[PDB]
RNA sequence: UUGAACAGAGAGCAUUUCCGGCAGCAGAGAUUUCAGCUGU
């Protein structure tokens, strides 16, 4: 009769030096492994409370602030950790986010800086020194659009004449710039919008609709031609810069306090405007949003894309920002602070990581977008422990109890009371038109996405 | 772990093999079993270089069983599928990974490079070359990398300007052993040589000269002396002029030395202007070294000189027809050295009768020229 | 078991492999530790009766103030565990249920009294002197260690007469008369 | 982006090739601020790719006080030379971490198409590799580093006080 | 991609008894794609299965398989097997009940009288010997070597690793049949009161008090595949249970007689149970077919056990007896005793022994080793039984070569991941479902406003009422079995219409019968 | 902004241009592998 048993052996089990691990043998049976859904709902539940309880989004404000609150931001989209800030007392300052400490400091105008960005002036008889140099330049309402340079220390490769290397002059006030991200243009809206280029002192053309004012202005970053801008008759406005001429308006209800162009899409933006929403429009079709982002309750003031395309930051004049996911339409996270009041402007920092929010008590801060992430870099283990975690809280995503855990956050009472009016509200008038909507013969079914149209030049067919 | 991902990228290559029907279950079980004892080896803590070596001697046995029992079973020599060249990448990875962990052994960096190599059509002179470059990036000190480096490139494919390149930036790095320097004149002339044979080939069917290998001489034999008077004398110059001549005569006599062994083994090159390229080294020895070759000490080398100057056409077999032609030529260099020279004088004249006598009916030519050199 | 990190502490607060709530406190085994008790279950043996006690006590508390079925009650149970030697005072009716307890009822075990009575060095001495059967109450020999001394019958706990114990007790001070065998 | 990092040591010349950049915005925090010493995350950071030794001891003399008062020597030319690639030098050049914001100027005035950065960021990667020295180097030098740290320095302090044993 | 054995990796799914959406439709195709490969590659690991399992094979029609003696196995295998195959005689104290570790590093032992000693059999290291002098029942280990159970006189006391007592509960009154959870941290108990108590180790915290209602608990097994309790009454009646639901799952009449003892395959899909009627049944256990019914054994079996290679292990007092493919649906996999005239569809024994002085207590096998651990009055004896145990086990599960630190960080990793007690169902796949009532398909809130409008409705097109229908022998005509089945007494407007509908219904129906 | 020749990188993308078929033969290195001509 044969015969077999099972040899261990133990050479193959427990090492024979003992500098080194022991062998993990598997075996991938079901029945070795027997509770596979409880399991990974429990590695789920336990990611969304760790995740609850690591989040610790405030990384920090930056510097002193400002003395009169922050109503300008600007990033510069080819450094990471630079960013040029202006208040309403005509200071403008640029910041080293790394130490989080001002390269300079700018007496900028008079009035309010009402709009600053960045440049890489393309002048023709000079050429520009982009590694010790970095440029900025600033409109107000004292007629002035102002051009300066900044001592950057970033590359040691030299070792000088700092600021206002020139003085643009407009006859009225301005009230939004963006530069082109090339070819020495820039715009600013104001009494009307103008075009400019870093070499001649006057306006190259305006470029404006008709004789009503414009608030915002946004250049395009791919297909970088079109610009798009808010007027203050609650308008949006597309320009291109081939035809030198406006493109198609859009009349809303009410006023569009921003605009921000999707960096990954080139055809999508989202405005932020004062009924308490964003909506996410294409360019080649005004006539429906093809997203509205709801969750704010008061009147949004800013707005900003992720440079990977995929959710946005968006800030209001309740003193509290949210992010969104762009596929979405709720918010995806609050970011509040006792001592933040009325955040004016947001941007989404070029590392898709950290998000800076200026507030109008004068400080600037740093915050992460995903609040449980840390910026360490990461060994293989852990790195694989937090997608694997990501990926489960995904595939139970929507499971009770940890939805009700994942969807808490900590409101301020303000908000929170706004919030549940706004709910009764809102059920208040949907229980009325039900009512309406059964007794009269023909109403409409108007969706969402085209809710907040009033009406748009140039019809589609 | 990585374990697990190592060994189940394993598995194909063993579907693919049993489904060829030359292995079966129950050993490709065995030769997984031997193949984790050897990746968990390799991937844990306390890992060695003799388990790499072991993990590709394995490699190579079981590719070796697998050809053996291809040919038996299928009787093809490869069954073109997954399961001839998995095992030799293996192979090759595993090497990869050895040389990455453990950059320290040039016995594993050869080892990977004769696999490599001897993989034969396979493999790609382009992966030869990412391996050579960065075996060259950390250790660029170690010489014999650069020579064997260049060898392949000229000895084997027949690039010259790429050979050229790699001689130069190895002189570049480490302009001190004589190594490089001599076989940097080696390569230079072997390449004006088979310049040369083309030509000759050419002509015998149907300007460039040795002078690039005097130029290298030249500054070989200037920065071996600035860095050997650099080396020794090391921290400071802390030393009077006792010291200091004792030092620049030590440091001519190691150039010079090293110019012997230069025209020792220069003289074998027998197939160019020998009697210009060995004259010219002559020239260069000739002039004054800044310390007195000549009209001070070495003066044995400045005899040594004097005697290869000599037998410069000399340097002949037993048929001595040169020597009939032009050995008063050699009589009026043993005057010339015997009018100034004291004990030099009767050196040389014992040394040349010497080395005459040495290396020249046939008898009795030869008592003619006893007669003559007696 | 391992002392869990901040994380886990923070996800698993109430894990505890030793400290239960239905332990209350492991105050069985802190009585028995105290007084030297040998089996498992004299503490909960001791906890029923002290429930009686606090139950009745309880339930003639809820009598009327003035009627004499329920002083009757509380004086005669009052005078019972004084006597016994569970009350150490008489006095008050809040001692039927404050003062009414395990470790009262442990402390007059044969060898607390011992051990009171300066008979024995320490409990777990007089644990085994009466385990090797040196002591008797009254006449007869007291052999387990649980035996509940009352206040009247702790006039005659002794030694055995030809115990080694009384033996060395009178040879040091050297009245040991052996015509009565020690 | 940081692409090499060189560290210049008494044993010879480093270049190393920066795998995954550190945090510019998150660099003050304290996760950031302590990777750079656990050895098992900034081995994520930092590989070495070359390691070009001194000669000897006056080699190495020559080298201290040339790094010393921030010029380019005969080595540094070497290996820079081997290990960066050409770059242009009016578009994306390729970027070098040093730590002496006076050495770069001598660096693009042999390699024009080499940019040298020594802020912070470089700073701590080059101090994260000062901290951890022997681990990175996989074995790969001959002599002690600390010893020849004090024959090194015990030189270069005579040397610049011309200390005479006559 | 093919691969010879994918159906034991495979995964049910949910069936109804395609669409139009363009990045839903690709959404469902990455998902099978996705389960597809997953399913082969996690298939194509049994070449990585380092070791093979074991057998003994007749090679002759002469040589039976269950007359082969355990000397002649000790003698034809290899020393650390043969020296794994332990005999203690404990003569004093009474028949013990066997206990392993759920990886079979120790060994826990009970005498009936009071000798309870946890060891680590292999090593020769015993590390709690603690004779506490009342009758103990049984004993298990909760999640280590490091804590175990015992089930005393009445209370069921849980000691540490070196023998100290931690833990006397107040409840569990008198246990008989101890049991750990181990992914769930709960400690099942029964016994002669007729409840069923889960007591969670980890909090402290009695989870569930269950009225059996059924007298006292025969014998109790665990299912290792969803963890549900399966008691075995004096009624042949075996029950399963969980801890959500205060009356059993199921309820299956096993046996007559009561029910002696039940084991579950580790697969979930089989259960063996001898009652005390000389009957042993094998029980589908997902389907609840019975299987097998093999009635008049000699004598009642006392115990049952299923390996994790399915072997049937059955001890009748004196005798045990192992079948090999025995939980299996065909009739050729009915356990036998002998083959009539040498059929070779008949299940005979796989390997029988005797015990011959004595009654065995309980039957336990060996984990990941091939023996299996019978105690019995004088103490323990393995056995080695070469077809019965997983040669190849998963290290990151259950470890038999698991060292101190991987023993604690192991802890604390299972801790954390502790199921909770409610998530106890018959099927383990759902959790992750949706509820069987609120409809199949999603609703698109246009439904929801037809719903509304058809319950604003239902008055006056009397979409809550039966339909009006003459033919359907109007003594079963649902309109009056509404008027039955509702109150006599009460009048609401639903029911006057149903009424009235009634009287149209029976008008038709009459003016209907006279025109036919 | 384009064009030109030059110097290259291994860091991308095709496709039927050949080879990974067989001998005869000489050559190459330490009895195994390596390197080209005339046809299948």
């Amino acid at each position: 009769m044969k015969i077999k048993t099972i040899k261990r052996s133990a050479d193959d089990y427990v090492p024979v030096k003992s500098t080194q691990e022991s062998q993990m043998p598997r075996n991938l049976n079901p029945e070795l492994h027997p509770f596979e859904r409880a399991r990974e709902y429990t590695k789920a539940l336990n990611a969304t409370k760790l995740e609850r309880m690591f989040a610790k989004p405030f990384v920090g404000q930056l510097g002193y602030g400002h003395r009169d609150g922050v109503y300008a931001i600007a990033k510069n989209y080819g450094s990471l950790n630079k960013l040029a800030t202006g208040s309403a007392d005509g200071v403008i300052k640029y910041w080293n986010m790394s130490t989080r400490e001002e390269f300079v400091s700018f007496k900028a105008h008079y009035g309010l800086v009402t709009g600053l960005c960045v440049t890489q002036p393309r002048f023709h008889d000079k050429k520009p020194d982009l590694k010790s140099q970095n440029f900025m330049l600033s409109c107000s309402d004292d007629k002035t659009v102002k051009l300066w340079s900044i001592n950057v220390d970033d590359y040691s490769n030299k070792n000088n004449e700092e600021g206002l290397i020139r003085t643009f002059d407009g006859e009225s006030a301005f009230q939004g710039i963006d530069s082109h991200r090339e070819n020495s243009t820039f715009a600013t809206g104001g009494a009307k919008i103008h075009l400019w280029d870093v070499n001649r002192l006057k306006p190259v053309s305006d470029l404006s609709w008709g004789a009503d004012n414009i608030t915002s202005l946004k250049f395009n970053q791919n297909e970088t031609d079109i610009l798009a801008s808010t007027g203050s008759d609650n308008s949006i406005v597309l320009y291109d810069l081939r035809t030198n001429s406006p493109t198609q308006k859009i009349v809303q209800t009410m006023r569009t306090n921003a605009i921000c162009w999707n960096p990954m899409e080139a055809f999508n933006f989202v405005t932020a405007n004062e009924d308490h929403n964003a909506y996410y429009y294409d360019m080649r079709n005004l006539s429906r949003s093809l997203n509205v982002f709801k969750d704010h309750v008061s009147a949004v003031m800013d707005v900003d894309f992720s440079p990977t395309g995929d959710e946005i930051v968006t800030g209001s004049y309740d003193k509290s920002i949210r992010i969104y996911k762009t596929n979405h339409g709720h918010s995806r996270e609050i970011y509040h602070t006792k001592r933040m009041q009325h955040v004016f402007q947001v941007k989404y920092s070029m590392d898709s990581k950290y998000i800076i929010s200026g507030s109008d008590d004068g400080n600037v801060r740093l915050w992460r977008s995903k609040a449980w992430e840390r910026s360490n870099v990461k060994t293989t283990r852990e790195k694989n422990k937090l997608e694997y975690d990501e990926k489960l809280k995904e595939r139970f995503r929507h499971m009770p109890e940890i939805k009700r855990i994942s969807r808490h956050r900590h409101v301020p009472q303000v908000i929170k009371k706004a919030q549940e009016i706004k709910n009764i509200e809102l059920s208040s008038i949907k229980r009325r038109e039900a009512n309406e909507r059964r007794t009269r013969k023909d109403m409409p079914y108007i969706s969402e996405r085209k809710k907040q149209i009033v009406g748009t030049v140039h019809k589609y067919e | 772990s990585k374990t697990r991902y190592y060994l189940e990228q394993c598995i194909p290559e063993m579907d693919d093999l049993v489904e060829k029907g030359l292995f079966t279950k129950n050993e490709v079980s065995l030769i997984m079993k031997k193949r984790t004892d050897f990746e968990h080896r390799l991937n844990s803590r306390g890992s060695s270089i003799n388990d790499y070596i072991k993990y590709i001697n394995y490699e190579s046995n079981v590719n070796k069983l697998r050809a053996k029992r291809c040919k038996r079973i299928l009787q093809v020599k490869k069954t073109n599928s997954l399961s001839d060249w998995s095992i030799q990448q293996r192979i090759g990875f595993i090497y990869q990974r050895g040389t990455n962990k453990f950059p320290q052994d040039l016995k594993f960096w050869a080892m990977y490079l004769n696999y490599m190599k001897a993989r034969g059509n396979q493999t790609s002179y382009k992966k030869i070359h990412n391996i050579y470059n960065q075996l060259l990036k950390l250790h660029p000190t170690n010489v014999d990398i650069w020579i064997s480096c260049a060898k392949y490139e000229y000895e084997v494919h027949a690039n010259f300007k790429s050979c050229r390149n790699i001689f130069q930036n190895g002189l570049r790095f480490n302009p001190d052993v004589p190594k490089l320097w001599y076989e940097y004149v080696k390569f230079e002339l072997n390449f004006i040589t088979k310049l040369i044979n083309r030509r000759k080939v050419m002509g015998l069917i149907n300007a460039l000269r040795g002078d690039i290998a005097l130029t290298i001489f030249d500054v070989c034999m200037k920065t071996l002396g600035k860095h050997y008077i650099n080396k020794h004398k090391g921290y400071y110059a802390i030393s009077d002029s006792k010291m200091n001549i004792e030092l620049n005569k030590e440091t001519l006599n190691y150039l010079f030395s090293e110019s012997l062994r230069y025209i020792k083994l220069f003289d074998e090159f027998l197939d160019l202007e020998r009697d210009y390229l060995i004259n010219h080294v002559l020239q260069f020895w000739k002039n004054d070294m800044y310390d007195l070759s000549l009209r001070k000490d070495l003066p044995e080398l400045y005899l040594k000189t004097v005697m290869i100057d000599i037998t410069l056409n000399i340097r002949y077999m037993p048929v001595e027809k040169l020597d009939i032609d032009q050995l008063q030529l050699s009589v009026k260099k043993y005057f010339a050295y015997i009018s100034k020279l004291d004990s030099a004088s009767v050196k040389s004249l014992k040394n040349e009768y010497r080395s005459y006598l040495q290396d020249n009916a046939e008898d009795d030519p030869r008592y003619k020229i006893l007669d003559l050199i007696i | 078991v391992r002392k869990l990190k901040h994380h886990e502490q923070k996800l698993l607060k109430k894990v505890d492999f030793l400290e239960w709530k239905q332990d209350q406190g492991h105050r069985d085994t802190q009585v028995m530790r105290t007084y030297h008790i040998q089996n498992r279950e004299d503490y909960h043996k001791y906890n029923r009766i002290c429930g009686d006690i606090r139950r009745l006590a309880n339930k003639l508390s809820l009598l009327p103030p003035t009627d004499p079925f329920r002083r009757k009650h509380e004086q005669l149970l009052l005078d019972k565990l004084y006597a016994m030697g569970v009350l150490t005072t008489k006095s008050k009716i809040s001692d039927l249920e404050n003062k009414v307890t395990v470790s009262a009822i442990c402390r007059r075990r044969l060898p607390v009294i011992m051990h009171r009575l300066k008979m024995a060095e320490t409990i777990q001495d007089a644990v085994k002197f009466i385990e090797q059967g040196h002591v008797r109450v009254g006449p007869n020999l007291i052999n387990d260690p649980a035996y509940l001394v009352t206040r009247n019958m702790e006039d005659y706990v002794t030694w055995v007469d030809n115990s080694k114990i009384k033996k060395t007790l009178l040879r040091y001070r050297n009245q040991i008369d052996d015509f009565d065998f020690s | 982006p940081i692409e090499y990092l060189l560290f210049e040591e008494p044993t010879g010349y480093a270049v190393f090739k920066v795998k995954l950049q550190q945090d510019d915005i998150g660099s003050r925090l304290k996760e950031v601020q302590e990777q750079i010493n656990d050895f098992g995350a900034f081995t994520k950071l930092i590989e070495l790719v070359s390691f070009a030794p001194f000669k000897g001891a006056a080699e190495a003399l020559e080298n201290a006080n040339d790094i010393s008062e921030g010029l380019v020597s005969e080595s540094l030319k070497a290996i820079l030379d081997l290990n960066l690639p050409k770059a242009s030098s009016k578009k994306k050049n390729i970027t070098l971490a040093i730590s002496d914001k006076n050495l770069g100027p001598s660096i693009k005035e042999e390699f024009p198409y080499v940019d040298c950065i020594s802020n912070e960021l470089a700073q701590d990667l080059i101090r994260g590799v000062r901290l951890h020295g022997e681990k990175l180097f996989k074995g790969l030098q001959s002599g002690d580093l600390e010893r020849a740290q004090l024959g090194l320095g015990h030189a270069y302090s005579r040397a610049k006080v011309k200390f005479s044993v006559q | 991609k093919e691969r010879e054995n994918q159906n034991k990796f495979e995964r049910s799914t949910y069936t109804n008894n395609q669409t139009k959406d363009k990045k839903l439709r690709a959404g469902l195709k990455k998902i099978d794609e996705q389960y597809k490969k997953a399913v082969s590659s996690a298939a194509a690991t049994d070449y990585l299965l380092p070791e093979s399992n074991g057998y003994l094979e007749p090679e002759n029609e002469l040589e039976k398989t269950f007359k082969v003696q355990q000397s002649e196995i000790k003698s034809s295998v290899d020393v650390s097997t043969a020296n794994k195959a332990l005999d203690l005689s404990l003569k004093e104290f009474g028949p013990y009940h066997i206990k392993y570790a759920k990886n079979g590093t120790h060994l826990l032992i009970t005498g009936r009288k009071g000798h309870v000693a946890s060891m680590d059999w292999r090593k020769g290291q015993l590390r709690a010997e603690l004779f506490l002098n009342e009758t103990c029942h049984s004993a298990t280990y909760l999640q280590n070597e490091q804590y175990f159970a015992v089930a005393q006189k009445k209370y069921t006391f849980i000691y540490d690793h070196e023998g100290t007592e931690l833990h006397r509960l107040k409840q569990h009154i008198e246990a008989r049949h101890l049991d750990f959870l181990p992914y769930h941290y709960l400690l099942v108990t029964a016994g002669e009161t007729g409840w069923l108590k889960y007591h969670d180790v980890s909090t402290g915290q009695l989870v569930s008090e269950l009225r059996t209602k059924a007298g006292p608990t025969m014998a109790m097994a665990q299912n290792p595949w969803n963890a549900v309790m399966h008691l075995g009454h004096s009624n042949g009646t075996v029950s399963l249970w969980s801890p959500s639901m205060p009356e059993p799952l199921v309820k299956l009449l096993s046996a007559r007689g009561p029910v002696n003892s039940i084991a579950i395959d580790r697969s979930g899909y089989y259960m063996a149970t001898t009652g005390a009627d000389r009957s042993m049944k094998i029980w589908d256990i997902r389907n609840f077919k019975q299987l097998h019914s093999v009635e008049s054994l000699p004598t009642p079996g006392t115990n049952v056990s299923i390996s994790d290679t399915g072997l049937l292990a059955l001890s009748r007092g004196p005798h045990v007896t192992l079948w090999k493919d025995a939980l299996k649906l065909s009739g050729d996999s009915k356990p036998c005793f002998g083959s009539m005239g040498g059929n070779p569809h008949r299940n005979t024994p796989y390997m029988s022994h005797l015990f011959a002085g004595n009654k065995v207590e309980n039957l336990g096998f060996v984990p990941f080793e091939d023996l299996l651990g019978v105690g019995h009055q004088t103490g323990i004896t393995n056995l080695i039984v070469p077809g019965a145990g997983e040669a190849n086990y998963d290290a990151l599960e259950l470890n038999p070569f698991e060292t101190k630190k991987q023993r604690q960080e192991q802890e604390v990793r299972t801790l954390l991941n502790k199921l909770p007690a409610d998530t106890i169902t018959l099927d383990p796949n759902s959790i992750g479902s949706v509820d069987k009532r609120s409809s199949t398909i999603r609703l698109n809130a246009k439904d929801l406003a037809q719903t509304t409008m058809d319950a604003n409705n239902k008055a006056k097109t009397n979409s809550d009422i039966p339909d009006v229908k003459p033919d359907v022998k109007g003594k079963n005509s649902g309109l009056r079995s509404f008027l039955r089945k509702k109150t006599q007494n009460v009048i609401d407007e639903r029911k006057l219409r149903v009424q009235k509908q009634l009287d149209k219904e029976k008008n038709i129906r009459k003016r209907n019968h006279q025109i036919k």
